[PDB]
RNA sequence: AGAACUGGCGAUGCGGGAUGAACCGAACGUAGAGUUAAGGUGCCGGAAUACACGCUCAUCAGA
RNA sequence: GCUCCACACAGAUGGAUACGAAUAAGGCGUCCUUGUGGCGUCGCUGAACCAUAGCAGGCUAGCUGCUGGCGAAUUGCAAUGCGUGGGGAUAA
């Protein structure tokens, strides 16, 4: 039998979701719509509010999520196969949306909320250690 | 970055010379007093004029139609060199007209060493139809669904000292 | 129980200067986890300290503590410019500066 | 930040890590960098061979025992790439150089202990891929250092008595996982996660 | 973080109340009255009594122009 | 090589060009604060191992 | 070096928090057909992890794991709070 694996990646496409770094958007999914080229692409998320844009895809990163759309869709024709597929929902269900979620729920913390933190752990710390060495 | 603009000039009317010819042309600068001089040394190169004789009849600003569709732009351009000029013929896929000759004006310095002064922008057109498409690195991005990845993907540390080494997977 | 810290501990780099001069009176400090001049905004007027043992006790402390104050951003960095009262020995470039959280904006 | 910040050579580039180890001293931040040996450069090997030979013929003309002493040794052929760029003299400097210590694999007390790696400085993060690259090891090889051997073996060994430690607390860690794992959704917990934890 | 206070009668102490010209009986019959006014509302949330018996501190990784007091 | 013309040094520090009669910036009471020039920001070296488009492998690249 | 007398006193501030190799690839978990095996899952920064409450951290009662009982001031509105100079004994 032929074992022949595998070098698995995040191909750039027509229809690939994207998670911006830089710039103005800053942490809102977009659509790959058109490449340009080599280093640009074009892209669009009507929902979650970016305009659309020519773009450098050093300023962007891939998520492992796409969906079926047609080149050079526009902002309408976006809206609707994004809905159609649900990737919102495809999004915050991964462990990646959850770490993001994680640290923006961390950052905004109460010094109070930080002590209630605190005050927890060493709770969960005494439950965790009576199962352990038995 | 750029800006394209409409300048008319029509060399000041004198007695039984009324209202000239007012020759019309598209400019590609950065702001409007640049476009101004530009459009002087275009005009006494295809006739016999000079900045005194002449008036900037109107000078207004171009925006690009469409700049959410992806387009084939077909660009003639004629430039100086350390030899004698001569014309050119390239092929830039693009948004709008406004950052086609700006990628242009990048890939002028990088092949040719040719600065703005030394570039004239013939005449910007799209190319509408394919098979038109002369060029092979734009025909490239043309074929149905293309689907390539970004190996070996360089991300950027702000802090000098990593604990995980990196693994570039993308 | 281990942490009685109430300051954010930055080094102390170097005076301010050119290739051949040095003024020594504004210092160079580096801040911990600081990395754009946005964040370095936050720590502009407040009180910086630099704390270290000497041989003779002065009163009742073997311990002479050199204040200052933070003036302004310095570079992209996040490197800080701070004039002290007693500029800082030059001996000290690279020593651990302790800058305070009074007076406080927030 | 970390006292020491013991550094792993392995797969960086002699003159940037360098550049960025010397930095970080002369801003009073203790260093020691390991596994010397199996650094990087750029460019082919016969090249590397060269733009250090020339460095070899140099001596003094009267007496070449008081000239450019050529130290063979990784460890130090990195060394001075570093010395190089800190006043190595004035004793701001002296101070530094003072704060180093690079050695030639991973001697204790270290191995024991956690280690790191300069990201701004990794072949694998600046080398444009495929593109010739030397490895210190042979290029001090071929040049004299006479050990290359021992290290390596004496090496492989350094991995063996860990590798199998790994298991051992990644074997642990795996109960952990579960313990919490388990110990996870009750009450206590919920609350957490809700903050964040 | 907030606490109730309207059930505190503050006015009766000002600037002229610290002057020094071996504690005054006068300072812990004030001390007391207050605190016990305050110590009712304090009970309500839970934790914020071990919180206020904390003390402030910034642990490593703390960064002050980050955090959210 | 010679002639004419206007500057620079001569009687002139200072920032920069690694270093300097001929380059670049800038004509100087003593200071405090702010902003810049010329030149630069891997480190020595104060300042982005900044961002973006391309190009270049050299057996002593190149700056 | 032992003994007897006399004297002298380049920058800590929660924790360096241990796989190796590869990067056009890798971890971690599971099933085993023990494999360059299958299934699942992770990365997109250490923004983590572990530690972290008490006079700079007390004194006492039970069931900082949980519940208690006391003390803090007046520090006054900031000023961090291990060699000598001689003996004796024995190795050189």
């Amino acid at each position: 039998d032929s074992i022949v694996k595998a070098s698995n990646w995040r191909l750039v496409e027509v229809g690939r979701v994207v998670l911006i770094k830089k710039g103005q958007s800053a942490g809102k999914l977009a659509a790959i719509v058109e490449i340009i080229d080599q280093k640009k692409v074009l892209i669009d998320g009507p929902k979650a509010g970016v305009p659309r844009q020519a773009i450098n895809l050093g300023q962007v990163v891939l998520t492992p999520l796409t969906f079926a759309l047609p080149r050079g869709a526009r902002t309408a024709t976006v809206s609707k196969k994004w809905a159609a597929a649900a990737v919102c929902e495809k999004w915050a269900a991964s462990s990646w949306a959850k770490k993001i979620a994680q640290r923006e729920r961390r950052a905004a913390l109460t010094d109070f909320e930080r002590f209630q933190v605190m005050v927890l752990r060493k709770q969960k710390r005494y439950t965790v250690k009576k199962a352990l060495a038995k | 970055h750029f800006k394209e603009y409409q300048v008319i000039g029509r060399r000041l009317p004198t007695e039984s010379v009324p209202e000239p010819k007012l020759f019309r042309m598209r400019i590609f600068a950065s702001n409007e007093v640049i476009a101004k001089s530009r459009y002087w040394y275009f005009l006494q190169k295809l006739h016999k004029v000079k900045k005194a004789s002449g008036e900037i009849v109107s000078i207004n600003q171009i925006n690009e139609a469409h700049p959410t569709k992806v387009k084939n732009f077909g660009v003639w351009v004629r430039y100086d060199s350390r030899s004698g000029t001569h014309n050119m013929y390239k092929e830039i896929r693009d948004v709008s007209r406004v950052a086609a000759v700006e990628t242009l004006y990048q890939d002028m310095a990088a092949r040719h060493r040719a600065r703005f002064r030394s570039i004239h922008i013939l005449k910007v057109a799209e190319i509408e139809k394919t098979a038109d498409v002369k060029r092979q690195y734009v025909k490239q991005f043309l074929t149905k669904d293309l689907k390539f990845p970004l190996p070996h993907r360089v991300q950027k540390s702000t802090k000098t000292f990593s604990y995980k080494r990196p693994s570039t997977f993308y | 129980a281990e942490s009685h810290r109430l300051y954010v501990k930055g080094k102390h780099l170097s005076y301010q200067r050119s290739k051949r001069v040095n003024n020594p009176n504004v210092s160079l400090i580096k801040i911990e986890g600081v990395a754009t001049p946005q964040d370095a905004q936050f720590y502009l007027g407040k009180r910086i300290a630099y704390v270290y043992r000497a041989s003779k006790e002065v009163r009742g402390s073997k311990i002479r503590v050199m204040w200052g104050k933070v003036t302004r951003t310095h570079g992209n960095s996040g490197v800080v410019r701070a004039t002290f009262r007693n500029n800082l020995p030059a001996k000290t470039f690279g020593a651990s500066v302790r800058i305070f959280l009074y007076p406080s904006n927030i | 930040v970390e006292p020491v910040v013991v550094i792993d050579g392995k797969g960086h580039l002699v003159g940037r890590l360098a550049s960025v180890v010397a930095k970080q001293l002369l801003n009073g931040q203790k260093i020691v960098v390991v596994r010397a040996e199996e650094l990087n450069i750029s460019g082919e090997f016969f090249r590397n061979k060269l733009k250090y030979h020339d460095f070899l013929r140099k001596a003094t003309a009267f007496n070449k025992t008081r000239g450019p002493f050529h130290f063979r040794a990784p460890s130090r052929i990195f060394y001075k790439a570093l010395r190089g760029m800190v006043s190595h003299k004035t004793a701001r400097g002296k101070a530094a150089l003072e704060r180093l210590k690079v050695f030639e694999g991973i001697p204790p007390p270290y191995d024991k202990k956690k280690r790191v790696v300069v990201p701004q400085a990794l072949r694998v993060l600046r080398l444009k891929p495929g593109r010739k690259y030397t490895t210190l090891g042979k290029l001090s090889t071929s040049v004299g250092w006479k050990y290359e051997d021992v290290v390596a073996k004496l090496e492989a060994k350094r991995k063996v008595s860990s590798a199998e430690y790994y298991a051992k607390k990644r074997a642990f860690t795996k109960k952990v996982a579960s313990a919490n794992a388990t110990a996870a959704e009750s009450d206590v917990a919920k609350q957490l996660a809700a903050l964040g934890y | 973080t907030k606490v109730s206070v309207e059930g505190v009668n503050v006015e009766k102490f000002n600037v002229e109340y610290f002057a020094k010209e071996e504690i005054k009986a006068e300072r812990v019959e004030d001390q007391k009255v207050v605190d016990k006014a305050l110590i009712a509302e304090i009970k309500k949330t839970p934790l914020l009594k071990q919180y206020l018996s904390a003390s402030f501190s910034l642990k490593n990784g703390d960064k002050p122009h980050m955090l959210k007091f």
